[PDB]
RNA sequence: UGACUGCUCCCUAGCAUGCUACUACCG
RNA sequence: GCGGUAGUAGCAUGCUAGGGAGCAG
């Protein structure tokens, strides 16, 4: 308050009125003590209740501020990410395999589900029994989707490797059995 | 309908996105450019560039979601537990999901045990828990969709069920929305695959300006943008031992369907009185007034309850079609002919043909609806009107035309034939009569495939109006599923209620000067719901005494109840409020020298802070 | 939006717009420049404006706030606030404000148009970072200044050798010679199609580059300005003398390839930066080369700034090193591929400031520091920082290209920071020992500014010849012409069979191309053509005025040939301070 | 790892209205 | 004797936001 252009007046008033208390003061000049420092009063406090509404005015810029910055820093910070995936995720496409069906189309359209079926380098095999594992799986080799891959791991669903001699008629009751075989593309 | 039956003569590896090979500064990306729907055929996308410099951030959130890229760059898969088309391993090793069992709250149990509870031969037991499911819980719940099969339906017949449906739906109204009108609430939710690694949907609602919204809004009006859903498992007190998921669907799709569905979604949330009784509540008297509309003006009434079997996973492609063509007949000035069948095919492309993650693998969904979809509850309440629709067409249509008495049913029955079978076009005053005549003998209460009817029981027994076998014979040829006449009820005293609506019975009681109707739950499902948790929550009570007055708010209506061992719940759980406020008030005093006030605190152990909650006159 | 008060580095919101690139002046620090300047426009988060109905008001100055938006006295809301104020302008972050008294600079460098030599004096005069923003604000009005020229349509093209251009309405024609390399970019339907490296000869024309593109129907010429990327790293660091070698290892012989080089290793390994201060000729080519080998354990770098002079780095490198050994470095801008592309791991780089691997180093070479502005100097720094490098040049050689000061010339010290930094406390070194030089040289740059510190080693044979030919200069168009030079060279060839096997020098290229067209020479460059020098050379009078010719230009020019120099006289150049031989025109 | 909607209780911060006493000028 | 006007403190209502919790499909 030690600046608002309204205390001159204030303390002037009051100097006026209250310190000149002891002096004998008639009846007419007690108006003058009594409405100087009132009016000046009334104003003074207009002049402190329009400053507390700009205070808080103000204090709802520098935070609604700081919000627009924060997430323009965040936008920035997203748009970077994605970037930096559909820019790893595409080097990784065997491009003479990929430009091999992609050229045969009539206009270059194909379906989406075709293309991991035969462009791809690796297949996974998940397998819940026994019985399906020898009518899909048996031996090293083994042909699926017009191709032939050969194993190349067999993990299980602790993820501990099994080999391809534990996988007996009767030592399956003793593995992890969702069994997962990686197998890679011959020739 | 003809596509339906004529997709199944072709190769299912036709079916899905259709990709092609684009340049965007040099390099070369594989995006989708149309769609082959098994309903639909063949669509191509109106603003597709090969040769481009620079992605925007609307022109990103278009290129993650798609699973162009991600199933074009991962490992091929061949899953031998399911039956569903599987085609890709996003990673190099398979994700199995456990769910946990729940938490014991002992000092709930001890205090409830000390008063007299849980005694041998008692009227209330303990049936509810939290049930434990091990690493193959996930994939035997997905391969629940083996009972979603090709469904030709009776065309002539649908195409008069549709006009009669959407008289249904005659008294809102509703609209597209600019992206500065789109209400949310809980932006702390996710928001889907390619994206829940990087945020939550408060993340993504903040880097969109409201132009980038409105520009991505206005893209799918003229292409298709597929998107990928994500099965979770659920953590919750049932009582069954099957596990229980729910599909997150991907913010590209749900920040589009709020724009298109939101203004009529919150028109049918709004209205008292209707058929369709979503937004209506239970509290302060609403419970009396939405059984006192259903009950009408009927004439020797008779109420009636039905179930869906696997409503979701048995549901056909083609009532699901009919329900985003329902809801998307308010769209008649704000869209174009164009512009409303690529806001339906990018539906379909989203939420009834997707492709779906469950554990690290990509795999094709057959059909059926999602849950986690907007248009969820509003689109499984179309479809339960059209059901009870169809039913009471073949009730009349299969019902000898010389023994009716009556000379109006009489006609009535023949010009439906007509309006059915011999004629080509919208005949708008057969449809308005005999949606008269349905909700003058059939009135529905309807929330989200739970249902309510107060029939004439002198009309369904006669064959002119819908009966439960009538219903067993509709879901047998257009649901392929088995509905058993044990799992329907039936009630001849009105001055009971219905036996169940909302997993809640009905009771009539006497309040103030006057008889009402009160819901009460099961006795089981709120004792279950005090002694199994989650952690903190409630394994000590005084950190949370919240969930207490939560919990006999619900059990308030158990009071007046003539069985005297249901009357218990309540008073059991007014003295376990007070007990764990004498400790609070009590812990804070012996350790810290605390001393609470007990001034407005004794509302919560007294027996009228709770009834008024089912007096009208609302507050709040 | 928030970043380094460019004075005070505090974290600030804000940032001018006068200031064409955009810095982020503190918040004190605005009120300062921001009333101090016609700089009055302010963007924070927000950018500040009379949000008010399609409003024009500005100057943040005078703008109030209110409400959430802001608003000057235009319509201030009755609940308004002034945005400026106690020395601030309201901004994130006002607690850490600071300010500095740094305005000072800040103001001159703010407000100088760049059109007096007192630009460069007084922007050559501050603190580290007020001369970074200096270098770039520099470069940025020169460049902005450059790229003020249309376009060139084209629809047929006749043959080779051949083509009519014709610039657009009202702007002239750019510049001849080829300081701009003109890479173009013309447009096919949607974007930019490559077109080549070009360079244009006269308004027959003979490319003298290496490309060939199929010009013809709707190709534009334009002029490239790149999109200048801000300066973070400083340009230097003060040194320390330590006595600890290192890392480095002596070898256990003596490639004695040199003598002086001793002393070389002996003053250079000892303080944290120093500069090879060689007279042209003197073995400022293959000094480095010697490092190079004397410290095989230490890693070694090379960067220059211009294609052209890579003939003496690239001969005995054939002649005397291996090939996979070194390593270079080209994008696909045109350049010499013999050695490893593409190769972050090797010891002797080969680099160009046109793109560089962001790596660390020990020791550097950086030619041509003369030729290479601040902003060159500030840029190989950050996007190659390492311990310790030497600038091959010397500030006794012609000026940079700064087409901006034309009336004023331009002192050595003024070049750049390392050409005062090494006057005022010193030089490092000081070599005499030319290799392959007579002593003419010698004689004429120890009268000149060596005081006589190293003396003459080669006889003084009086082979050169001086005239008293001046001839008259003339001025039409934009390109201009010497009437008395298409005689004056045949009157000097009429009789002398020395010279029929001489090269050209191209002071101005306008000439050269003329006289070519008449007679037909060789043409070779004056700026980028240091170390390629011929053995028989010819020095032509080319110009009669203050341009070029006025006190350093020669000293370089006039020692190209080994044997025969004919260097006639042009202006008040230097003519009666010593004796030259004269052979008498017929 | 944690979807879409609807209802409802409790706590804190801000805005306007409603009967009063206090101020002070003004009638 | 009364009315109006502008601040200040105190008690309830409704609405708009944020946070925690309970139930339903
Ligand atoms: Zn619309
Ligand atoms: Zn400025
Ligand atoms: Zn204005
Ligand atoms: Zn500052």
């Amino acid at each position: 308050f030690s600046s608002l252009p309204s205390y001159a007046a204030f303390a002037t008033a009051q100097e006026a009125y209250e310190q000149a208390v002891a002096n004998g003061d008639s009846e007419v000049v007690l108006k003058k003590l009594k409405k100087s420092l009132n009016v000046a009063k009334s104003e003074f406090d207009r002049d402190a209740a329009m400053q507390r509404k700009l205070e808080k005015m103000a204090d709802q810029a520098m935070t609604q501020m700081y919000k627009q910055a924060r997430s323009e820093d965040k936008r920035a910070k997203v748009t970077s990410a994605m970037q930096t995936m559909l820019f790893t995720m595409l080097r990784k496409l065997d491009n003479d395999a990929l430009n091999n069906i992609i050229n045969n189309a009539r206009d270059g359209c194909v379906p989406l589900n075709i293309i991991p079926l035969t462009t791809a380098a690796k297949l996974m095999v998940v397998i819940p029994d026994y019985n399906t594992y020898k009518n899909t799986c048996d031996g090293t080799t083994f042909t699926y989707a017009s191709a032939l891959w050969e194993i190349q791991q067999v993990v299980d669903a602790d993820s501990k490797i099994v080999q391809l001699s534990e996988i007996s008629m009767d030592n399956s009751p003793n593995l992890a059995w969702p069994l997962i075989v990686t197998a890679l593309r011959a020739n | 309908n003809f596509n339906v039956l004529f997709s199944t003569v072709f190769p299912p590896t036709s079916f899905g996105p259709l990709v092609r090979k684009i340049f965007v500064d040099g390099v070369p990306f594989v995006v989708s450019t149309g769609y082959h729907f098994r309903e639909l055929g063949v669509v191509h996308n109106q603003d597709v560039n090969l040769h481009s410099s620079r992605l925007s951030f609307k022109e990103l959130l278009v290129y993650a979601a798609d699973p162009a890229m991600h199933a074009a760059s991962g490992n091929l898969l061949l899953d031998k537990r399911t039956t569903c088309f599987s085609v890709a391993a996003l990673t190099n090793n398979v994700a199995f999901q456990t769910v946990k069992p729940g938490n014991f709250n002992k000092d709930f149990y001890d205090f409830a045990v000390s008063k007299g509870f849980f005694k041998e031969g008692s009227s209330v037991e303990l049936k509810h828990f939290f049930f434990a499911q091990d690493g193959n819980a996930a994939i035997s719940d997905y391969d629940y969709y083996r009972y979603n099969l090709p469904t030709m339906c009776d065309i002539r017949q649908l195409l008069f069920v549709v006009e009669v449906v959407d008289k249904y739906f005659d008294c809102y109204d509703g609209g597209c929305i600019n992206a500065n009108q789109v209400i949310v609430n809980n932006l702390d939710k996710s928001a889907g695959f390619p994206f829940n690694k990087w945020g939550k949907a408060r993340l993504y609602y903040d880097s969109m300006s409201y132009e980038d919204q409105d520009a991505l809004f206005a893209y799918t009006k003229r292409n298709v943008i597929p998107t990928i859903t994500q099965m979770n498992l659920k953590y919750a007190i049932s009582a069954k031992n099957r596990a229980r998921t729910v599909a997150g669907v991907s913010i590209c799709s749900t920040m589009t369907n709020r724009q298109f569905h939101q203004k009529l979604l919150k028109s049918i949330a709004a209205t008292r009185g209707a058929t369709v009784v979503i937004g209506t509540s239970k509290f302060y008297g609403g419970w009396h007034n939405m059984l006192k509309t259903v009950y009408s003006d009927v004439e020797n009434p008779h109420l009636m309850g039905w179930d869906y079997p696997k409503c979701d996973r048995a549901m056909p492609n083609m009532l699901r079609i009919m329900a985003s063509l329902v809801l998307a007949r308010k769209h008649t000035t704000c869209c174009s002919l164009s512009h409303r069948f690529y806001r339906l095919a990018n539906e379909c492309a989203q939420v009834l043909s997707e492709m779906v993650m469950c554990g690290g693998s990509l795999y094709v969904k057959p059909g059926g609806t999602s849950s986690g979809d907007a248009t969820t509850a509003y689109a499984n309440s179309v479809f339960n009107i059209c059901q009870a629709v169809t039913a009471n067409v073949n009730a009349l249509l299969s019902t000898d035309g010389n023994k009716i008495a009556d000379k109006y049913v009489r006609n009535l029955q023949h010009r439906l034939y007509e309006c059915l079978y011999r004629n080509r076009d919208v005949d708008t005053d057969f449809v308005n009569e005999f949606y008269a005549y349905l909700r003058k003998h059939f009135s529905m209460m309807i929330l989200s495939d739970d249902a309510v009817v107060c029939f004439n029981s002198t009309y369904a027994s006669q064959g002119l109006v819908a009966s439960i076998k009538n219903f067993k014979s509709v879901l047998y040829y257009q649901n392929n599923v088995f509905m058993s006449e044990a799992k329907c009820w039936t009630e001849t005293d009105l001055t009971k209620g219905p036996h169940e609506f909302c997993s809640q019975h009905t009771m009539l009681v006497k309040q103030g000067d006057d008889y009402v109707y009160l819901p009460y739950p099961d006795p089981s499902r709120i004792l279950g719901a005090g002694c199994f948790v989650d952690d903190i929550v409630k394994t000590d009570g005084t950190l949370m005494i919240e969930r207490f007055v939560s919990l006999a708010i619900d059990a308030y209506p158990l009071t007046k109840h003539p069985n005297q061992e249901y009357a218990d719940v309540f008073h059991l759980y007014l003295q376990y409020i007070r007990k764990l406020h004498d400790e609070l008030t009590g812990h804070m005093l012996d350790m810290y020298s605390v001393m609470l006030t007990n001034d407005n605190t004794s509302r919560y152990w007294e027996p009228e802070f709770y009834e008024a909650m089912y007096t009208p006159h609302t507050v709040l | 939006a928030v970043g380094a008060c460019v004075l005070c580095n505090s974290q600030t919101s804000l940032r001018c717009g006068a200031c064409i690139r955009r810095p982020f002046l503190c918040c004190k620090c605005c009120y300062d420049h921001v009333i101090s300047t016609s700089h009055k426009l302010v963007l924070s988060v927000n950018p500040y404006v009379c949000n008010a109905p399609g409003c024009d008001v500005t100057d943040v100055t005078q703008l109030y706030l209110g409400g959430m938006s802001y608003y000057c006295k235009s319509h201030k809301p009755p609940i308004s606030f002034p945005l400026c104020a106690n020395g601030q302008v309201f901004g994130l972050y006002k607690n850490t404000c600071v300010g500095s008294d740094n305005v000072t600079d800040f103001n001159a460098i703010a407000t100088c148009d760049w059109t007096n030599a007192g630009d460069y004096i007084l922007a050559n005069t501050c603190t580290e970072r007020l001369k970074l923003f200096a270098a770039e604000t520099l470069k940025a009005t020169e460049e902005t200044f450059k790229l003020s020229y249309g376009i060139a349509t084209v629809r047929e093209v006749l043959s080779d050798r051949e083509l009519h251009l014709s610039w657009e309405v009202g702007k002239p024609r750019p510049p001849l010679n080829r300081n701009y390399v003109f890479t173009g970019y013309r447009v096919t339907k949607n974007s930019k199609v490559q077109i080549g490296e070009y360079t244009f000869e006269k308004g027959a024309v003979v490319y003298r580059g290496t490309t060939t593109y199929k010009l013809n129907v709707g190709d534009y010429f334009v002029l490239t300005s790149h999109t200048v990327m801000p300066l973070s790293a400083p340009t230097l660091v003060p040194q320390e003398h330590y006595v600890r070698i290192t890392g480095l290892y002596p070898t256990l012989n003596i490639s004695d390839e040199f003598s002086s080089n001793v002393a070389n290793y002996q003053k250079v390994g000892m303080q944290k930066y120093s500069t090879l201060q060689g007279p042209p000729g003197t073995g400022k080519s293959h000094f480095a080369i010697g490092l190079a080998l004397y410290y095989p354990s230490a890693r070694i770098v090379y960067t220059a700034c211009s294609h052209a002079a890579v003939d003496a780095l690239c001969e005995k490198a054939l002649k005397y090193l291996p090939i996979d050994k070194c390593s270079r470095i080209i994008p696909a801008v045109e350049c010499f591929d013999k050695f490893k592309v593409n190769s972050t791991l090797e010891q002797y780089v080969f680099c160009t400031v046109n793109a560089l691997p962001e790596t660390t180093a020990d020791i550097v070479v950086f030619d041509e520091i003369s030729m290479a502005t601040n902003y060159d100097l500030s840029v190989v720094n950050a996007r190659l920082r390492a311990k310790h490098y030497v600038y091959i040049g010397d500030p006794a050689q012609l000026p940079a290209p700064r087409t901006l000061l034309t009336k004023g010339t331009l002192e050595p010290e003024y070049f750049n920071s390392v050409c005062r930094l090494m006057k005022t406390i010193g030089p490092d070194m000081f070599l005499g020992t030319c290799r392959r030089c007579p002593a003419e040289i010698v004689d004429t740059v120890s009268a000149l500014v060596y005081d006589n510190k190293l003396k003459a080693h080669k006889d003084k044979s009086a082979q050169c010849f001086k005239m008293f030919y001046k001839g008259v200069i003339t001025h039409d168009v934009s390109s201009a012409i010497n009437r008395p030079q298409i005689g004056v060279v045949r009157e000097f060839l009429t009789r002398n069979p020395a010279w029929r096997k001489a090269v050209f020098i191209s002071p101005y290229n306008s000439q050269n191309a003329v006289a070519s067209k008449i007679l037909g020479l060789p043409t070779q460059t004056v700026d980028s053509s240091q170390g390629s020098e011929y053995d028989y050379v010819i020095f032509t009078q080319t110009t009669e005025t203050a341009h070029s010719c006025n006190v350093n230009r020669f000293n370089v020019a006039i020692t190209r040939a080994k044997v025969g120099i004919l260097c006639i006289m042009s202006d008040r150049d230097l003519y009666d301070k010593l004796q030259f031989t004269s052979l008498e025109i017929p």
